[PDB]
């Protein structure tokens, strides 16, 4: 799941990612998003940020001291 | 006073305020439970809008689903209807709790949530023991113990009501959105009681399957298309059970109302619920010719 | 004018708020001696965002999407009819 999501994120593909990755057929779990979420903040792709926030991500949990320090 | 009665009716009850909570037994009679709840906790409800969602924590919040459920909560508040839900603090349940909080911040909404005692690990037995840490925080009358909820729903439907018209029977509509097996079983058992159920085909995989349905090969193809992983992981025995449950569901076509994807107007949930209740009242053959 | 009115009103409210001829006493005495709202704001923010979304969606361009869906359904029906005809023969 993680590699497929990363590949889809490499290009600006919103609807394809929503349909294929978050179809709900296979549970993805919210904690797994963190890594890719960080990349979305560096690639300057707000729509994937919206996807991650709407798909169960806890933004406050993501903004850990280490994460903010590095960012 | 009330606690003393509860001691004999049920002991081992914990009230938490940060939010009343109770310990439920299968042998517990729904009639006495409803009588006590009306006596001390809440008032008689003109309507009951139950929600069926997969017990799995994983969920997806689409904008259309969010708007639909916000409209549902608004309608429930306007009509003062009870809401029955699993209440495990995940996905749709968490969104419902947040919506209830937002509505109440801006005359009260009942969000009774029935869950399983075993499924939740933390124990905070009692007087008003309060603990933090699965359970939801925004629900008002969560209680811990499928069969119990159906029994309570049928008892409430049988109970006569002096208001809300509907032939002295409370609407008690059943609402089911999303994809799952337990939601299939809940819809089937609700249909067994003739309660009108409304479904949304926008997101729910099994909900979309049923919406598209309205033979065995067709059902298998639809569920494979909409549940590839579930179909592949599901055993051979479970396939026959699912097929029979869905076929029995399709037997009562009139009760099952569906929401169309084309509809995008503000008033969609109210129209669907009203149409379902009208179908149920007209086609029941009892006090329908009036 | 409204901006300057705010400035002057704040200036008057900020000082001792005493009549001019009787302010010396205040000077001498003072020298000698001397989240519900945020939740409501968030709810209104959500309502405002929903209103903006409704204003944007008021375009009413869904007719083309409905027509495309109807055309796809017609094509599927035609394919089913062709399959039935092939099965017959």
């Amino acid at each position: 799941w993680n590699g497929q999501l990363k590949l889809l994120l490499e290009w600006n593909q919103l609807d394809l990612a929503s349909d294929e990755i978050f179809t709900n057929d296979r549970r993805w779990e919210s904690a797994d998003l963190q890594e890719v979420m960080f990349t979305a903040l560096i690639k300057d792709r707000p729509k994937f940020v919206r996807l991650f926030l709407e798909n169960g991500l806890n933004l406050q949990k993501f903004l850990t001291n280490e994460v903010l320090t590095e960012l | 006073d009330l606690v003393n009665f509860i001691q004999a009716n049920f002991d081992a009850f914990g009230d938490i305020q940060f939010g009343k909570y109770l310990r439920l037994s299968c042998d517990t009679d729904s009639e006495t439970l409803y009588e006590l709840l009306t006596q001390h906790w809440h008032l008689k409800t003109p309507n009951l809008v139950i929600s069926v969602t997969g017990g799995a924590k994983n969920f997806a919040l689409k904008p259309r689903m969010r708007k639909i459920f916000s409209r549902l909560i608004y309608i429930a508040q306007s009509k003062g209807a009870w809401i029955l839900t699993g209440g495990t603090h995940y996905g749709l349940m968490k969104y419902i709790g947040e919506v209830v909080r937002d509505n109440t911040i801006s005359e009260n909404i009942v969000a009774i949530g029935i869950a399983a005692w075993g499924m939740v690990s933390n124990r905070d037995t009692l007087f008003s023991a309060q603990y933090i840490m699965i359970l939801d925080n925004n629900h008002t009358h969560l209680l811990l113990v499928a069969k119990l909820r159906n029994q309570l729903e049928k008892y409430i439907s049988e109970r006569t009501s002096q208001d809300s018209n509907y032939g002295g029977k409370i609407p008690i509509v059943c609402f089911a959105q999303g994809g799952g097996r337990e939601t299939l079983k809940a819809i089937n058992t609700s249909v067994k009681s003739k309660i009108p159920c409304v479904v949304v085909e926008g997101s729910g995989q099994i909900a979309d399957v049923i919406a598209s349905l309205v033979t065995s090969s067709m059902v298998k193809e639809k569920l494979v298309r909409f549940l590839p992983r579930t179909v592949s992981r599901l055993p051979e025995e479970e396939i026959e059970s699912w097929i029979k449950w869905l076929k029995e569901i399709l037997e009562s076509s009139h009760l099952l109302t569906v929401i169309k994807m084309e509809e995008a107007g503000d008033e969609i949930v109210s129209n669907a619920i009203s149409y379902a209740l009208y179908k149920a009242f007209s086609t029941n053959e009892q006090d329908k010719d009036n | 004018w409204k901006f300057q009115r705010y400035f002057l009103v704040q200036e008057y409210c900020n000082r001792l708020n005493i009549p001019f001829p009787f302010v010396v006493f205040a000077y001498f005495y003072m020298v000698v001696k001397k989240n519900e709202t945020l939740a409501w704001e968030g709810v209104m923010k959500e309502n405002y965002l929903v209103k903006i979304n409704t204003k944007a969606n008021d375009n009413s361009e869904e007719m083309r999407h409905r027509f495309r869906q109807l055309d796809s359904k017609l094509n599927d029906l035609k394919s089913l009819l062709k399959e039935i005809a092939n099965n017959i023969k």
